[PDB]
């Protein structure tokens, strides 16, 4: 029979307990070893309702990440309810590791293999399994990095696409790799690069999954954000522990086979996990570059007013339980009772 | 983005009688909300998207509905619930208001008392007219007045204002200033204000002749 | 809890720009939308815009041009500036939050905590004390004694003119009615009363005014036309 359930999931990982690197330590004291052969059960004739928007999964996600950051970081000064502490700052190692989340005795996590689920109702392919794969907590506006892929095409999802207000989250089948540096010896510039081919090819077939969505005769067109904090209006990111804030006007204007985004290392930032203000230590010098797979998007269309039959799209992020939600749409916790 | 409509205008109601208003819109929607407004206060949550009451709302309030229908229902009404309710939809941005149903307190139909008043020769003096057609407790609250200047129907030039409904009595009282410069006010005799209300069963109409005190 | 305390807003002339903030409780801050909503005088709630809890930002089409939104995550205020004011951006503005249907476990739409507003009034007028003139009495009008009188307090800038009768001893069928804003920019209001006719020979009757943004206080005797 079983129903719906909201219980305390525990999380599983492959962290080393010798590696200093915060997450490696937060999964060493919250987390338990993987399982090396995890089984998964198919449930032959089950029908199942999923709901990646009204998932209790990814609220714990959230708690979980946000006690991570809020444990991990050292900021020189932070401004909290009026008030300023200040501390010693010094680098941390910083690089996501895979978390997966698994229910307890009396419960069950149902996953939904069906091809082209749009994230919300019937799946008829559905199995059982004891844990979620390995997802990585990636922090990031406005791009989805090092996620996961659909095997078939492009898969785009919203709670309710008539609806301006609601987020669309771009699920890619091809990843596109971006690198991003700040060279050795400004100390604040940086830049990344990623393949122009392969990025307006991208662009392209996003349209054309957009036009399934929204009609044949729709002309669509990616602007960039209309405005809002620094984090949602660019591409902001962390990289070696320091806080990138990306131009991504190239990436998001559409209607030299590599793209160099201008990039600046920010060290007082808006805390995306609490009300206030944080300022880190100035970059380190020498090499800090990293190099990302870029795996989705968060896009937003403007909507506002009649249709002109032409629909404009911009770039999204702010609301990091979107970011979780583009990992767990499959999933959901049910006691098995 | 869609367009709201309401039903009716107003609602009349004795005590402990149901009522029920409509909310009408241009498209299919999948829910609205409910507001209460009272004067001088802002608008106050009844009702929640699917579904239920807000916090602090009593049991007496219910509303349901989808598509282009939906409706708000009061089982029991109570002299706290005298009031203007709006309903919202939220399909897009711009989240559109209805234009408000007002429900008020239900007595037997009343005829205004109508009066004309000149302007002041105090007033003409500032070059200025000011004419007043008072209509006097009155219910219901509907109520039509027309000027005229020489059986010159006067349009846009003239301004009204509504007492709000009286707790006692329960009627309302209405004025309306016919606003002329001294030249044309000097220019003509008969001014009238002709009234049309349910408490009428023709339309009364009250004037006076200038220099005819 | 879950409080909106705004603050901003008064007398702005046509053409500048007004900035109204919003203090939010964390919680709210971080979990809710707030919408920008005004409403205007003997109308209903007008939608202006919203900021996420994402931070996105979102206005209506007829105001995009001249309203800007923007929110301090340093202390978890929104903002609203509205530039390029006109005489009918004359309104009470709100500030209030709304879950969108985002806030679990509910997922629950509807606009649950509004701030206790801020009054905008764009007008070129300048503060001016009413002129009252006399709404002089009938020459024998309703059947019995009750005949109508008042005083048509003119011209006055700005809210509020306070109006009583025989210094508050008189309240029996006293109607005094709430202003218009006339074309000219400035308000106007009456306020009468029915009163016996046989009184009219004797009974004085006198309306007292008071403006106090302007300290103009009036007492004014109305008694039938010479005539
Ligand atoms: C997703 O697909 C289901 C099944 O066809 C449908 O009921 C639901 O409305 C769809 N939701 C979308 C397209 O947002
Ligand atoms: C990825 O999806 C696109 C359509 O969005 C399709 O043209 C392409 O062949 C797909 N490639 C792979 C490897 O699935
Ligand atoms: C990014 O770096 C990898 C090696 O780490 C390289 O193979 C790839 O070509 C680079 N891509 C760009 C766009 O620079
Ligand atoms: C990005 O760069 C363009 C010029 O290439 C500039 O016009 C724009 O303002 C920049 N945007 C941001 C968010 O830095
Ligand atoms: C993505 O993964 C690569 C390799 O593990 C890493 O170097 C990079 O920092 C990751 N990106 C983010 C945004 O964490
Ligand atoms: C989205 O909302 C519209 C009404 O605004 C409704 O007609 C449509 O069925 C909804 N689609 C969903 C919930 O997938
Ligand atoms: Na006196």
């Amino acid at each position: 029979v079983w129903k719906e359930a909201t219980t305390t999931l525990f999380c599983a990982s492959d962290a080393k307990a010798y590696d200093t690197e915060v997450h490696n330590v937060w999964a060493t004291h919250a987390c338990v070893p993987t399982d090396p052969n995890p089984q998964e059960v198919k449930l032959e004739n089950v029908t199942e309702n999923f709901n990646m928007w009204k998932n209790n999964m990814v609220e714990q996600m959230h708690e979980d990440i946000i006690s991570l950051w809020d444990q991990s970081l050292k900021p020189c000064v932070k401004l909290t309810g009026g008030s300023v502490i200040t501390q010693a700052c010094p680098k941390v190692s910083f690089e996501p590791i895979p978390i997966h989340y698994c229910a307890p005795a009396g419960f069950a996590i149902l996953k939904c293999n069906d091809k082209k689920f749009n994230g919300t109702g019937p799946c008829t392919n559905v199995s059982t399994v004891q844990c979620t794969h390995g997802i990585r907590p990636v922090v990031s506006t406005q791009l989805l990095l090092n996620g996961s892929l659909a095997e078939e095409e492009i898969v785009i999802r919203s709670e309710n696409f008539t609806n301006n207000a609601k987020t669309i989250i771009v699920q890619l089948n091809e990843s596109v790799v971006i690198n991003c540096t700040r060279p050795n010896n400004d100390i604040r510039q940086a830049h990344c690069n990623l393949s122009k081919t392969q990025w307006e090819n991208t662009l392209e077939q996003i349209a054309i999954k957009l036009k399934e969505q929204f009609g044949n005769n729709k002309t669509i067109i990616f602007n960039p954000s209309s405005g809002g904090d620094p984090e949602i209006v660019t591409h902001s990111f962390n990289c070696g522990g320091e806080f990138f804030y990306c131009n991504s006007t190239q990436l998001f204007t559409w209607n030299g086979r590599n793209i160099t985004l201008p990039c600046r290392i920010k060290q007082i930032i808006n805390m995306w996990q609490e009300v206030g203000k944080a300022m880190y230590a100035p970059p380190i010098r020498g090499q800090i570059r990293c190099s990302s797979n870029i795996t989705g998007l968060l896009l937003t269309r403007d909507g506002g007013k009649d249709t002109n039959g032409t629909e404009i799209f911009r770039p999204g992020g702010g609301d990091m339980r979107d970011n979780w939600r583009s990992e767990l749409y499959k999933y959901k916790v049910v006691k098995i009772e | 983005e869609i367009v709201l409509t309401q039903s009716p205008a107003t609602l009349s109601l004795s005590p402990g009688e149901r009522a029920t208003l409509s909310c009408r819109a241009s498209q299919g929607l999948n829910f609205v909300v409910w507001y209460q407004q009272k004067r001088g206060q802002a608008p106050r949550l009844l009702i929640h998207a699917p579904s239920g009451r807000a916090p602090g709302v009593p049991d007496r309030f219910s509303a349901r509905g989808s598509g282009t229908e939906f409706s708000l229902v009061i089982s029991s009404v109570e002299p706290d619930d005298f009031a203007i309710y709006y309903c919202q939809e939220y399909s897009s941005t711009p989240y559109n208001f209805g234009p408000g149903t007002r429900v008020d307190r239900k007595r037997t139909v009343a005829a205004p008392s109508v009066f004309i008043f000149p302007p002041s020769d105090e007033q003409l003096k500032s070059g200025t007219a000011s004419v007043v057609c008072l209509l006097n407790n009155f219910y219901p609250r509907e109520a039509k007045v027309q000027w005229k200047v020489d059986n010159a129907l006067q349009s846009g030039n003239s301004q009204e204002s509504v007492t709000e409904q009286d707790s006692k009595d329960s009627t309302y009282s209405l004025s309306s200033t016919l606003t002329l410069s001294k030249a044309d006010y000097e220019k003509h005799k008969v001014y009238a204000c002709e009234v049309t209300h349910q408490g009428l069963r023709s339309p009364v109409t009250k004037s006076f002749n200038r220099g005819e005190c | 809890q879950g409080q909106l305390v705004q603050s901003g807003g008064g007398l702005k002339k046509p053409g500048t720009s007004v900035t109204i903030s919003c203090l939010a409780s964390e919680y709210t801050f971080n979990e809710f939308v707030i919408h920008w909503i005004r409403q205007a005088p003997g109308q209903g709630p007008l939608w202006l815009g919203l900021i996420k809890r994402s931070g996105r930002l979102m206005t209506a089409y007829n105001f995009q041009d001249r309203l800007s939104l923007r929110r301090d995550r340093s202390t978890g205020t929104v903002f609203m500036e509205l530039r390029g004011l006109r005489p009918d951006d004359t309104a009470v503005y709100y500030c209030a939050r709304d879950g969108l249907g985002e806030v679990a476990p509910d997922y629950r739409y509807g606009i649950d905590v509004w701030g206790q507003g801020s009054t905008v009034i764009v007008t070129s007028a300048s503060t001016k004390g009413p002129s009252v003139f006399p709404l002089a009495p009938s020459s024998k009008s309703t059947s019995g004694g009750t005949a109508a009188l008042g005083c048509l307090v003119k011209d006055y800038f700005p809210e509020p003119v306070t109006v009583s009768w025989n210094s508050g001893a008189l309240t029996s069928g006293v109607h005094t009615f709430p202003a218009v804003l006339q074309s000219s920019g400035l308000y106007s209001l009456s306020s009468v009363v029915t009163v016996p006719s046989s009184s009219l020979g004797t009974q004085t009757y006198i309306c007292n005014v008071n403006h106090k943004p302007s300290n103009t206080k009036v007492d004014k005797k109305a008694e039938p036309k010479s005539c």
